[PDB]
RNA sequence: UGGGGAUAGAUUAUUGCAAUUAUUAAUCUUGAACGAGGAAUGCCUAGUAAGCAUGAUUCAUCAGAUUGUGCUAACUACGUC
RNA sequence: AAUUCCGAUAACGAACGAGAUCUUAACCUGCUAAUUAGCGGCGAGUACACUGUACUUGCUGCUUCUUAGAGGAACAUUGUGUGUCUAACACAAGGAAGUUUAAGGCAACAACAGGUCUGUGAUGUCCUUAGAUGAACUAGGCUGCACGCGUGCUACACUGA
């Protein structure tokens, strides 16, 4: 499945090299694992937003948000809250009323934001506007997305 | 093993053992779903598979669930103004609990209370 | 050296600049397989398999894609491609053999060489659709 | 050279009542990867034939109602449908196909005496009549779409009333027959 | 008296003085029959 | 209704025809096996 | 029962109430004529059924 | 200078006279930068009442914006435009060194 | 049925002088009809139909409205009175 | 497509309408142009390879793509059929485009006692004017409901939630 004959030459030096999923759970898979961010406890009884109108019902989801996050933060370099928000919003069912759009939980969003930039991963800054991505995080990104890249392939 | 029946039917058991918890009361699904995991009951066995244990435990965790870590504000029949401060109450509780409100509604008295009271919704259809 | 060029279908634009390299070739930032449905997939790699794998080892291939949607970008990309191959030859490796090249797409689909031109047909009052109406009743 | 999702070869076909072949037209430049070709199509009454008798079947299967425009599932569900042909009979899946285009047609009907059919719209009737005895099927029925669409392909290639499109074109040509 | 600042009441056309039908975009404050009246003279010209 | 339970081509359709089970039985008894929609082995 | 042939070699008009029939000239003398239900091309070959059930041209 | 009008054969004019002005005096010019046309749109409904159909007619207010940036003593060039304008091209500063 | 979200019950917010006839908002709980619709009758021919959204208009606050705009891209002709 | 043309023809000649005009959208000018658009040029790092690829701060020929001015481009062009073989149509080819390229906008004559004085300081007459039908303030109400009819919204699930 995951692999395919491939009619062009892959280049393997970044996380622009290999599929978002594969790097985000074995990411996520790896930073629960480690124990380097925290579950945290009062998380788990609320959901990411309000088009769920539901619980999240998949255990292990945070440190998916997180994985997910983290690869935004390569992808695109300057953000803040507000972009992670309309980032995972998606579409509520009003009832009767027609659907619209509702953005994610900001709480749970800023508490990971707030972890992997005291764990050196990402980087508030006033040259570039919101938060970066910075220098120990983008080292290991780099080397992870290599490590998986690799490992995966043959 | 399957087809228990508990305070009230549940006989629920080649079914998940989560949507079994929902049937009786917590058909929000939120409410039984926290009580399911604080309880530690797990999601993803069938309901024949429950242990008497386990749904004693799930009792105790519904029973004045302040003291786990579920939030004041996801606890449903807060405030329920008096001078004392309540909990959501839970089944045939609960039924009484509503017609009591109702029924201090007629002695009370204002639009609300005597639309109910005459059979006209709430905030109105547009009977029209 | 590099020749630039495009495709466009509905509101898509698809930039390809075509240089001289090895045969990588990448989409934005991001390497050309992870654009995502498989059955779309194959259609941007038609080309490739239409002029084996040695014409694009001599050469690194870069897409800029912005605007529209799934389908509109998956048919810009593989139009742009086809304009680009058949721009770079004229330009810099032969006539003739560009004109080999361009039969052998030609005989295969004029749209990879010319986008589609269909557009909307704007809303026009009395309706929610383009032409479509409210219900009457008697 | 080219084959269908890299899995079925279409260099080999049945000649049928000829007139079907013709209309059907698997030759080298109606031949495509995938299902999913949207060219102009309404052009003028014959354009239908050059239009790919694959990307037809799709076009059909994705229609109706909540179903609409969501062309990828539809496209998706044939390819395993032929998977599934593959597997559950002995033949390529491209020649089931074939087969049951050969069979499924209606050849005479009435509107007021009957009158004979069309070959361009004995093959768009009998692609209907097969997406819609799949669909008819589907609802509420607990197997999946793509083994109900395969079930239907196979049957209809046997030719069988395990099939709605056979039973249909049966009710189509005995009215017609009795009629006239 | 005990006007609002807000609300409908609290504005009328600038041509007319009706209430009603007020086109507020552009900041025009002009009631749209009265609009039309002026409308090739403004610039709000037709074409397609 | 159902009349599918616990205990006694690889679709989960077939499955579910063969054995007389619940499509996440079906399933289960796939994974079991095997040791939306996706290629098969 | 059984498919027999036919080439149709002109159409000659659309006829019947609704305009949906078309009268057709067609090749098996062994010219047969017909009446068609359908979009028809020149050069498109005709499955008939009772063979020797020739039309009426209007 | 940036020229900005609700009339494109005006600006047209002002351009190519500033253009000729320039020219004589060897002066440095960006090349005419048209900006995107902004159009104020109204849409309205036909028939002061209600009565007969829904009709309605859309409106189109179009804008033009142009922008031509030089180096030279200002005095004359504003001098040389002020005169040449149409009094519907309205004449906005923009100046530099190089 | 974990479909369906009408209905109700309890909240804390937010706008406003004024929110009760629940303005609007979220949160928990509450879980009605409805199994593809009789007789009838509407719209539609290619980027349309359908499906899915969304911008704007009103706006102190209020889209299930209207008007724009896109994306997802069918069927069936291609005619007859 | 069209009292559109042809043709016939006690009429010949006209005019308005219609086409045409105009606004978009459709394609080409390697001409016209670079700002608050791009593209490169080039310094500098961070990352990986390996005789480039990914990613950020600083300076700064190109205009293909972003924008928008001017200008080009189809007339049924060529070929083949059908047609008084006349107006013209049909098919195939060419072509960015072949149903006047697609969409609009504009709206003859003569009407309707159609709609609107609840848009107007457009306005006749008739009513009213300090216990006002003026101006103005507080509540209530336009949404109430045995019940009848419209337009929408949301559904009835597994091509699904």
């Amino acid at each position: 499945r995951l692999l395919e004959p491939v009619p062009f030459v892959k280049t393997n030096n970044c996380i622009k090299d290999v599929d978002a999923d594969l790097f985000i759970r074995s990411y996520a898979t790896h930073l629960k694992l480690h124990n380097k961010i925290t579950y945290p406890k009062w998380c788990t009884f609320v959901k990411t937003g309000k088009g769920r109108k539901l619980a999240p019902l998949n255990e292990d989801w945070y440190f998916i948000r997180a994985s997910s996050i983290l690869r935004r933060l390569y992808l695109h370099p300057d953000i803040g809250v507000g972009f992670l928000r309309r980032q995972f919003s998606s579409k509520q069912r009003r009832g009767v009323a027609p659907n619209h759009t509702s953005l994610a939980s900001g709480k749970i969003l800023r508490s990971i934001l707030q972890q992997l930039e005291n764990l050196g991963y990402v980087e508030q800054n006033p040259k570039k506007k919101g938060r970066r991505l910075t220098t120990k995080g983008e080292n290991a990104i780099n080397n992870f997305a290599r490590y998986i890249n690799k490992k995966v392939y043959n | 093993q399957h087809i228990l029946r508990i305070l009230n039917t549940n006989v629920d058991g080649k079914e998940k053992v989560i949507i079994a918890l929902t049937a009786i009361k917590g058909i929000g699904k939120r409410m039984a779903t926290v009580i399911c995991k604080q309880a530690n009951v797990d999601p993803t066995k069938r309901a024949g598979e429950l242990t008497t244990e386990e749904i004693d435990n799930i009792v105790h965790i519904m029973s004045t669930p302040t003291q786990f870590k579920i939030p004041d504000w996801f606890l449903n029949r807060r405030k329920d103004l008096k001078e004392g401060k309540n909990i959501h109450v839970i089944a045939n509780q609960l039924d009484s609990y509503l017609r009591e409100d109702l029924e201090r509604m007629k002695k009370i008295r204002l639009h609300r209370g005597l639309r109910h009271h005459w059979g006209l919704r709430v905030r109105g259809q547009h009977t029209k | 050296k590099r020749v630039q060029t495009f495709g466009k279908k509905k509101t898509a634009v698809a930039v390809a600049t075509v240089t001289n390299g090895k045969g990588l070739i990448k989409l934005n930032g991001k390497n050309l397989d992870l654009v995502e449905p498989y059955i779309l997939k194959t259609k941007v790699y038609e080309p490739l398999w239409l002029i084996g794998s040695g014409k694009l080892k001599n050469l690194d291939i870069r897409i800029r894609v912005k605007g529209g949607g799934q389908t509109s970008q998956i048919y810009a990309i593989r139009q742009a491609i086809g304009k680009g191959i058949i721009s770079y030859y004229q330009k810099y490796v032969d006539e003739s053999t560009k004109k080999e090249l361009k039969d052998v797409l030609l005989r295969y689909d004029r749209s990879l060489l010319v986008g589609d031109t269909r557009r909307c047909e704007p809303k026009k009052f009395g309706g929610k659709g383009a032409r479509a109406r409210y219900q009457k009743s008697y | 050279d080219i084959k269908l999702f890299k899995k079925w070869s279409y260099e080999e076909i049945n000649i049928a009542d000829l007139s079907l072949v013709d209309c059907i037209a698997v030759s080298q430049k109606a031949c495509v990867y995938t299902p999913h070709t949207a060219g102009r199509y309404q052009k003028k009454r014959f354009r239908k034939a050059l239009c790919p008798i694959v990307e037809r079947l799709v076009n059909s299967m994705m229609m109706h109602g909540r179903n609409n425009g969501k062309k990828l599932k539809a496209i998706r569900i044939v390819a395993y449908a032929f998977e599934i042909i593959h597997l559950m009979t002995g033949e390529n899946p491209l020649q089931v196909f074939v087969n049951a285009v050969q069979k499924g047609g209606p050849r005479e009907d009435s509107t007021r005496q009957a009158v004979d059919v069309s070959p361009l719209r004995r093959v768009n009737q009998a692609i209907y009549l097969i997406c819609t005895g799949a669909r008819n099927a589907a609802f509420r029925n607990i197997k999946s779409i793509s083994e109900c669409l395969a079930e239907e392909i196979i049957n209809c290639a046997n030719e069988s009333s395990s099939s709605y499109a056979i039973k249909k074109k049966d009710e189509i040509e005995r009215v017609a027959k009795a009629n006239r | 008296v005990h006007p609002k600042k807000y609300g409908q009441g609290s504005r009328q056309c600038r041509v007319c003085s009706n209430k009603h039908a007020i086109i507020r975009k552009y900041n025009i404050n002009i009631c749209r029959q009265c609009f039309r009246e002026r409308a090739d003279i403004i610039g709000f010209k037709k074409y397609r | 209704k159902l009349n599918h339970a616990v205990f006694i081509v690889i679709t989960p359709s077939a499955i579910a025809e063969k054995y007389k089970v619940n499509l996440s039985v079906a399933r289960a008894v796939i994974n079991h096996l095997a040791d939306s929609q996706k290629l098969y082995t | 029962e059984k498919s027999k042939l036919a080439k149709v070699e002109k159409v000659l008009g659309r006829t019947g109430s609704r305009g949906g029939v078309i009268q057709v000239r067609a090749q098996f003398g062994r010219f047969l004529i017909r009446n068609v239900k359908g979009p028809v091309r020149e050069g498109d070959i005709l499955a008939l059924l009772e063979t020797e059930r020739e039309a009426r041209r209007l | 200078i940036a020229l900005t009008s609700k009339n494109l054969r005006a600006i047209e004019k002002v351009c190519s006279d500033i253009m000729k002005g320039a020219k004589e005096k060897n002066l440095n010019v960006s090349g005419p930068v048209r900006l995107p046309v902004k159009t104020l749109r109204i849409t309205t409904r036909k028939s002061p009442c209600g009565e007969g159909t829904n009709t309605w007619d859309r409106f189109e207010l179009r804008i033009y914006k142009r922008l031509i940036d030089l180096y030279s003593q200002c005095e004359v060039v504003t001098q040389m435009t002020s005169i040449n304008i149409d009094p519907v091209v309205e004449v906005e500063v923009i100046i530099t060194d190089s």
